């Protein structure tokens, strides 16, 4: 079988554990618990991956050539759409951004 | 100015998506708009998947070939999205949304 | 259980409201319903008006007739209502609804 | 002309003097400041009367035969309509009560 070259781990996280997030154009919005659907309400929540802070891959990536290489494992970011209510307490959809994976970063050494 | 990428990778608004693979492992439709509180709006995901395989052709950039096979495979997350299935049970389903280029090893 | 008020009172849910005088003086149309957010969920006002005018036949209840001229009349409030003008510019607006019976009185 | 047999004073308060009011059910709940319409948004606001606390009707109503009567002003209210939010972090529509008036209370002495 085949090997994560960073170590990364998921999480089910709501918009209660979550509580405010940033969106595409920089701004802080707080995300809804809850949305209005047809029936009644939906809880809102996030699939989240991260790099995993007690992986292996903590202080460099594996399988690099540390010859010519400096490595590293980070988090990025990518962006889903929420409901969620702005600074001028705006509610609407808005992308923000959350963690989805895990990669690996070179450095010429 | 130095920094570099095991592999490289597009970002890309994917506004006409129609089929998608949900939690459970179904094909199910995704619905062009959501309708409800009346706008209606669009909807479409941030996309992110692998520009290619092999960046260098060993497999994944900055690897140690010399003990070690690579591949830049795209990876997926769950993203809710309003689909059907079957043109019935329309709903909030869990879809699997490509959202990164990964390096995959493998030994020797 | 020693209470009494000086003007008595109904309160009701009101369901058919088609017309009303608006904060301008005008005379609009009461939407019957509020569409949007796709629901869509119907308009309806609690109102309180007065039972009649003259509780007592002096006017109202607890006066002092020896010095006083009272009646009870109806007082409105104000509430937003979703409404439109000859047909058109539909929007909120502030309307004249009843909302309590009050004691008027008037010198000798 | 005429003279209220209570003194009353009207003012128009936004629901972000407001915060939280209690509903038809007796629920306190947390009045949104803006409401999503067709064009953008809609600040929401109410009108409220109550008794003057500082009127001349402060002690007793105006006009009352103080030989049978003990009198008294006192706010009452009334069920608006109003966007708000549950403990349960549900976003609806709801009658809340608010002071829509200043009445005249007797006892008999």
């Amino acid at each position: 079988g085949q090997l994560s070259v960073c170590d990364s781990i998921s999480e089910w996280v709501t918009a209660a554990d979550k509580k405010t997030a940033v969106d595409m154009s920089g701004g802080t919005v707080t995300v809804l618990e809850k949305v209005p659907v047809s029936k009644g309400q939906l809880k809102q929540y996030f699939y989240e991956t991260k790099c995993n802070p007690m992986g292996y891959t903590k202080e460099g990536c594996r399988g690099i050539d540390k010859r010519h290489w400096n490595s590293q494992c980070r988090t990025t970011q990518s962006y889903v759409r929420a409901l969620t209510m702005d600074s001028k307490k705006r509610i609407g959809w808005r992308f923000i951004r959350i963690d989805t994976s895990c990669v690996c970063t070179l450095t010429i050494k | 100015r130095g920094e570099v990428s095991v592999c490289d990778s597009e970002s890309l608004w994917v506004t006409d998506k129609s089929s998608a693979i949900d939690i459970r492992g179904h094909q199910v439709t995704v619905l062009g708009e959501i309708k409800t509180q009346n706008s209606p709006v669009k909807q479409y995901f941030y996309e992110t998947r692998c520009k290619e395989a092999r960046p260098v052709k060993n497999g994944c950039r900055g690897i140690d070939d010399k003990h070690w096979n690579s591949q830049c495979k795209t990876s997926q997350t769950y993203v809710r999205a309003l689909t059907s299935e079957n043109n019935k049970l329309v709903g909030w389903r869990w879809i699997r949304i490509d959202t990164s280029c990964v390096c995959a090893l493998s030994r020797k």
